[PDB]
RNA sequence: AAACUUUCAACAACGGAUCUCUUGGUUCUGGCAUCGAUGAAGAACGCAGCGAAAUGCGAUAAGUAAUGUGAAUUGCAGAAUUCCGUGAAUCAUCGAAUCUUUGAACG
RNA sequence: GGGACCGAGGACCGCGCUCUGCAAGGAUGCUGGCGUAAUGGUCACCAGCGACCCGUCUUGAAACACGGACCAAGGAGUCAAGGUUUUGCGCGAGUGUUUGGGUGUAAAACCCGCACGCGUAAGGUGAGAGCUUCGGCGCAUCAUCGACC
RNA sequence: GGGCGAGGCUCCUUCUGAGUUCCCUGGAACGGGACGCCACAGAGGGUGAGAGCCCCGUAUAGUUGGAAGCCAAGCCUGUGUAAAGCUCCUUCGACGAGUCGAGUAGUUUGGGAAUGCUGCUCAAAAUGGGAGGUAAAUUUCUUCUAAAGCUAAAUACCGGCCAGAGACCGAUAGCGCACAAGUAGAGUGAUCGAAAGAUGAAAAGCACUUUGAAAAGAGGGUUAAAUAGCACGUGAAAUUGUUGAAAGGGAAGCGCUUGUGACCAGACUUGCGCCCGGCGGAUCAUCCGGUGUUCUCACCGGUGCACUCCGCCGGGCUCAGGCCAG
C-alpha cells in the first residue's frame, strides 16, 4: 500500500507517515460527478412565483 | 491504477482552466505546452513526461517533468537555464528531448521554442513612418 | 461574517435605515475620527461630531484646509467647517457640505456629557486589551 | 383526476426543515423543563393485533394495573416517576404479564430517585 | 456506430483499446467485443451465475468465461464452480462466490493481455427475452 | 486521514465501486509485448502517397 | 439651372426605446398573540410664523407630562445653550394626560 | 500549324520511355513597369439583360375574399399529477436515505432504526455468433419432439 | 401546610480590532504600484469612482442600567385528637327518557345490517342496552356502556406585531398603486378606475452687461461636463428642418455585369545565409571539482588570457520577398 507523508507547521516532514485510505483508488467518473452535482446544487433553490 | 495520461485528457479534453477557444482556433496557455496548442501531443499536465521553455532574464528556462515526483510538485521540475549562445542552448534541449527517449516527439518544437524566446529578446528595429494616400494625404 | 439572526445584510434594507433614520441615529453617523494626538491622550479611536470641534479635512478638494465647526447638518449628514465656502453667482458666499468621514478631529470641545463619552469608550478598550493580552 | 377544484387545495411542504428545528427545539426545552428526568415515559410492549403482524411487537400506551402492582410500582406514584398508566388495557396471558413486569424492574433498577423536597 | 452513446471514460479506453485490436487483428472475437460495447443496456442483459455454469458443464471448463455485460449472482446455485470471467461489470455477492470457488476475476483490459486474440475462450450472451 | 478508511467501512449498503478497467495507461497495453506479438503487419502508413 | 419628389450622410428637432440604477413589489421561512360602550373600525371639521396635499395631533391641537441621549432645527425669518447643564432636538423611548362632531352610537 | 480556358498537389517512393536523361503519380524558367489607391473593396448613379406584393384561407388548381399607414417595446405548446417508449447512470434478486429521527459551518451537506411501495423466492434434434488441441465445443434466438405445474 | 426570599433564566440597553503612510491618473481615490496592520470580525451600508483597517455596523466573550414573568439556595413559622395513600372484609355498592327503538318523508355518504342528520306517527328495558363475530345446531361467543360536562401538545393560517431570506420582477415588468393611488377622473347608484421614478459629488439652479412690452435671446459666468439649464442621466426608430452629393419623358423598389465619382482596408518599407576588413568583449574546444537529472546528458566554479567563440560597424555576393503583365 502506498503512503502519504506528514508536514509539520513549519512545513518540513516530521518523520511521521500514513498510509493512503484507499479512497483515493476510486475510479474518477466525471459523468457522475456532473449528474450528481447537477442535482444537489437544485437542493437549495427557494420557491419564485407571480 | 485508475490514473493514466490518457484519463486526465479525456478528464480535461473539452474543458480546462488552461484554455482559450476563440473561432479561429483553440490555445492553451499551460506553461509545459511548448506550442500553446490544444492536443494531446503538446498537453504538458496530461503527460508523464513534457516540456516547457520560459524566458529567463537573458536566455531559457528549461522545466521537464520528473516521472518519479508526479506526486510532489514543489520537487516535480528539472529546471535548467541557459544562458549561453543560443546553437549550445539548441544542443542541449534537443538532447533533453531526444537522446534518452525524452518525448522525441517534441524535439522540433523544443528548439522552436527556444528560438522564439531568444529572437524576442533582440534589440527591436525601429518601425518606418507610416505614410498617407489619397484623401487623407491630401488633407 | 454575519451569525446572529437579528443581523439583515440586504441592501434594500440597508439604504432604507442610513436615509430615514433619525436625529439620534444620524449623530452616531456623522462620528469623525481623532487625531493621533488625541488618541493616544484618551485611548478612543471615534466619536460622533458636534459643534464645537475644530477639525481639519484630509479628504476632497480642500486639501489640508483646518477651522472649526459651524454647523452640524444632519438632515443631509454634513458638516459646516468655518471658512471652507464657495462663492455664488451673487457673490454670497455659502457653505460646502463635507463629510465626517473626511475630516479628523484636532481640537475636542469639552463638556462633562462628552468627558462622559470618552471614559466609557476607553473603559471597553482598555478591558480587552488586557483581556486579550492576559 | 383533477375534476374538482384542485388549485385552491395544494399544500407544498417548503416548511419541512424548518418544521424539524423547531421540532428538535421543543424537544430541547422539555429536557430545559426537566434537566435530570428523560424527556419522554416509560412504555410497554404489546403485540400488534391483526394475524399479518402478530409475530411482532411495539409500544403501548401504558402500563396495565396488575403488572404494576406485581413489579412492586403504587398506581398514584406511578405517572409521577415517569410511568404511563393505561387503565384500559388487559393482560389475558402471562406471556405479556411476564414482559412487562420484567421491563418495570429493569427500569427501576436503573432509576435515581430523589427525595421530595 | 462510431461513439459510444456512453459518457463513461472508462468505456472509451475500452473501445478504444478494442478499436486498435479489431483494426491489427484477423480474430473475429475482438470485432464481437467491440460491436457489444457499442450497444445500450438493454441490449446488454446481465448474465447470471446459473447461466455460465450451465454452459461449461460439458467440456468447457478451464476456459476463460467472456460476457460484455454485468455478473450477477443466483441463490438457486448452491455450489459455483471454479472459472475463469472476464466482464464488464460484476455484483458484489457474484464476485465474492466466484472467488470464494478459487477462481479469478477479470476485467475487459485484462482479457486484451491475456487473450488478445480470444483464445480458448467461451462467449456467452444473457436472455434477450 | 486515519478517519477516512473508518468513514467508508461504515456507510451502509455501500462499497467502493470496482472500476470496468484494470489499467488506465492504454499505452502501457497496446505498445505491450502480448498485443504487439500477435498483431498483423501494418498495411499502411498514417499518411499516404496519392496514385492517381 | 432652380423649385418639387426620392436616397444617403452630418448637425438639429419630435419621441422616449436601449444601458445603468432602485427607501418598490412578489414568493418562502421563523418568533409571537394584541380591536371595541374605559366608546372600536370608518366618516368629518379644526390645529403650524410663513402649508394646498400627504403626515402628525385634537381648542393642552405638526402637540403636553415622564425617561434616555447629549447640542440642535433648517427653505426663510425669529428665539436658543452660557457648554462644565434637570438640558437643544420635525431626536428616540414611553408606564402619565388632553382627546371637537358622528360612527355598534346611547336624552 | 493557329487559338482559348485551366496549373489542383507539395521532400523521396510508382508505372514507364527515346536513358550523362525525360513531355513518366498535377508549372516551371526568363524578363519588364509599378511599389501606390496602381490592383482590390464599399457606397450612389447611369447603362445592357432579368424580375408580379406579402401573408392567410379554399380548391385538383387558379381567381375571389380576408389582414397590411409607419416605428418602438410587449406578444403565444408552459407547469403539475398519472401512464408510456427510447438514451445515459447506480445498485442489482433486489431496489428506494430525505414521513421521520440524529449531526450541522443551519432551508445546504452528512448519517439511518422500524415499517412500507414495486419486483423475486431443468432434456433430444437442425440451424446459429464465437472458440478449436482441427477430432470437435457451441452464446442469444428460431423450428420440432419433449418434461413439469 | 403557609409567608418572605439572596440569586438565576428570558428580553431591551452602555462599551470593546486594524493605514486615511509614499507615488501616478483623476473635479473627487474607494482605482493602479509599494510598504504595513487587524481578523471568533473579508455580512451589509455610507463616504465625491471597486474601502476589512475613513464612519455606522459585523464576531466572541464579557461588562453598565432597566422591565415583567417563572424558577429557586436558604430563613421564619406551623397543630388542628387536622387531612391523605394503601391493606383486609360474617356489611353495602345508587351509573343520564319524548332518549333508544319501529314506520315514514327529505337530504347525504363508498356504505338500506338505513352511512349520518332532520321532521312527523307510535313510543321502551333492567342478570339491561349497543356493536360485532359465527352453517356449525342456537341464535351459545367477543367487545363496549349512549342520551350530562372540562382538558394542553403534535395540526391550519392569503389576516395582526415583527424578523430573516431568494438561481424571482426591474418602471408597458413587479400588486391597480416604487411618486400627495384606491388618488385624479366616470357613474343616480351598486361600482369602475388610471397616467406618472433618474440634473449634478455639491445648487455651485447662471451674478453682471446688452436687445426685447414680455416670454426669451446673446455675451459673461458655475461645473469635470450646460454635448447635464429643472421641457434636466444615457437619448434608438417612425416623422421633420438645414446643409452636402446625386437621380427624375405615365411608378418606385429588387438580381447579374462593367463604367464613372466619392471614400477606404490590406500589402510593401526588407530578412536569411556566405566571403573579406575594423573592432568591442571571454559563457571557444578540452580537462578538473561540485550539483541536478532522463544515468548520460546538462548547469555552476576553475583552467582555457585569442587562426577559437559572442555582438556591433563598413563593403561584396546568393537566396527569399508585394501588385500587374509579356
Amino acid at each position: 500500500r502506498p503512503t502519504v507523508t506528514v508536514f509539520g507547521a513549519d512545513g518540513k516532514p516530521t518523520g511521521a507517515t500514513e498510509v493512503l485510505p484507499k479512497v483515493f483508488s476510486a475510479p474518477i467518473r466525471p459523468d457522475i460527478v456532473k449528474h450528481v452535482h447537477t442535482g444537489m446544487a437544485k437542493n437549495k433553490r427557494q420557491p419564485y412565483a407571480v | 491504477s485508475n490514473v493514466s495520461a490518457d484519463l486526465i485528457w479525456e478528464v480535461s479534453r473539452n474543458y480546462n482552466s488552461f484554455l482559450v477557444k476563440q473561432r479561429t482556433g483553440t490555445f492553451s496557455r499551460d506553461a509545459l505546452n511548448l506550442t500553446n496548442q490544444h492536443s494531446r501531443k503538446h498537453a504538458g499536465f496530461v503527460n508523464d513526461k513534457a516540456l516547457g521553455i520560459v524566458p529567463a532574464e537573458k536566455g531559457v528556462k528549461v522545466i521537464a517533468k520528473k516521472v518519479k515526483a508526479a506526486n510532489k510538485p514543489a520537487s516535480s521540475l528539472y529546471t535548467v537555464t541557459y544562458k549561453s549562445t543560443a546553437r549550445k542552448a539548441y544542443k542541449a534541449i534537443a538532447s533533453q528531448a531526444a537522446k534518452h527517449g525524452y518525448r522525441a516527439d517534441l524535439r522540433q518544437a523544443a528548439v522552436a521554442r527556444a528560438s522564439a524566446i531568444l529572437r524576442s529578446q533582440r534589440p527591436v528595429k525601429p518601425e518606418p513612418p507610416k505614410k498617407l494616400r489619397g484623401a487623407a494625404a491630401r488633407r | 461574517m454575519k451569525v446572529r439572526p437579528t443581523v439583515s445584510s440586504s441592501r434594500r434594507k440597508a439604504r432604507k435605515a442610513h436615509f430615514s433614520a433619525p436625529s439620534s441615529v444620524r449623530r452616531v453617523i456623522m462620528s469623525a475620527p481623532l487625531s493621533k494626538e488625541l488618541r493616544e491622550k484618551y485611548n478612543v479611536r471615534s466619536i460622533p461630531i458636534r459643534k464645537g470641534d475644530e477639525v481639519q479635512i484630509v479628504r476632497g478638494a480642500h486639501k489640508d484646509k483646518e477651522g472649526k465647526v459651524t454647523s452640524v447638518y444632519r438632515l443631509k449628514y454634513v458638516i459646516h467647517v468655518e471658512r471652507v465656502t464657495r462663492e455664488k453667482a451673487t457673490g454670497q458666499t455659502v457653505p460646502i457640505g463635507i463629510h465626517p468621514s473626511n475630516v479628523v478631529i484636532t481640537k475636542l470641545h469639552l463638556d462633562k456629557d462628552r468627558e462622559n463619552i470618552l471614559a466609557r469608550i476607553k473603559a471597553g478598550r482598555e478591558q480587552v486589551a488586557k483581556a486579550k493580552g492576559k | 383526476h383533477f375534476r374538482k377544484h384542485w388549485q385552491r387545495r395544494v399544500r407544498c411542504h417548503f416548511d419541512q426543515p424548518g418544521k424539524k428545528v423547531t421540532r428538535r427545539l421543543a424537544r430541547r426545552a422539555k429536557a430545559a423543563a426537566l434537566a435530570p428526568r428523560p424527556v419522554d415515559k416509560l412504555r410497554p410492549i404489546v403485540r400488534c393485533p391483526t394475524v399479518k403482524y402478530n409475530r411482532r411487537t411495539r409500544l403501548g400506551r401504558g402500563f396495565t394495573l396488575e403488572e404494576l402492582k406485581a413489579a412492586g410500582i403504587p398506581r398514584l406514584l406511578a405517572p409521577t416517576i415517569g410511568i404511563a398508566v393505561d387503565h384500559r388495557r388487559k393482560n389475558l396471558s402471562e406471556e405479556s404479564l411476564a414482559a412487562n413486569v420484567q421491563r418495570l424492574k429493569d427500569y427501576k433498577a436503573r432509576l435515581i430517585l430523589f427525595p421530595r423536597k | 456506430r462510431k461513439a459510444p452513446k456512453s459518457d463513461n471514460v472508462y468505456l472509451k479506453l475500452l473501445v478504444k483499446l478494442y478499436r486498435f485490436l479489431a483494426r491489427r487483428t484477423e480474430a473475429p472475437f475482438n470485432k464481437v467485443v467491440l460491436r457489444r460495447l457499442f450497444m445500450s443496456r438493454i441490449n446488454r442483459p446481465p448474465v447470471s451465475l446459473s447461466r455460465i455454469a450451465r454452459n461449461l458443464k460439458n467440456g468447457n471448463e478451464k476456459k476463460t468465461v467472456v460476457v460484455v455485460a454485468t455478473v450477477t449472482d443466483d441463490n438457486r446455485l448452491l455450489q459455483v464452480p471454479k472459472m475463469e470471467v472476464a466482464a464488464l461489470r460484476f455484483t458484489a455477492k457474484a464476485r465474492a462466490r466466484i472467488e470464494a470457488a478459487g477462481g479469478r476475476t477479470l476485467t475487459l483490459d485484462q482479457l486484451a493481455l491475456e487473450k488478445p486474440t480470444g483464445a480458448n475462450t467461451l462467449l456467452l450472451r444473457g436472455p434477450k427475452n | 486521514i486515519k478517519q477516512l478508511d473508518a468513514v467508508y467501512e461504515s456507510k451502509k449498503g455501500f462499497f467502493l465501486p470496482a472500476n470496468i478497467v484494470s489499467q488506465a495507461d492504454l499505452s502501457r497495453l497496446i505498445n505491450s509485448t502480448e498485443i504487439q506479438s500477435v498483431l498483423r503487419a501494418p498495411k499502411g502508413e498514417a499518411r499516404t502517397k496519392r496514385a492517381c
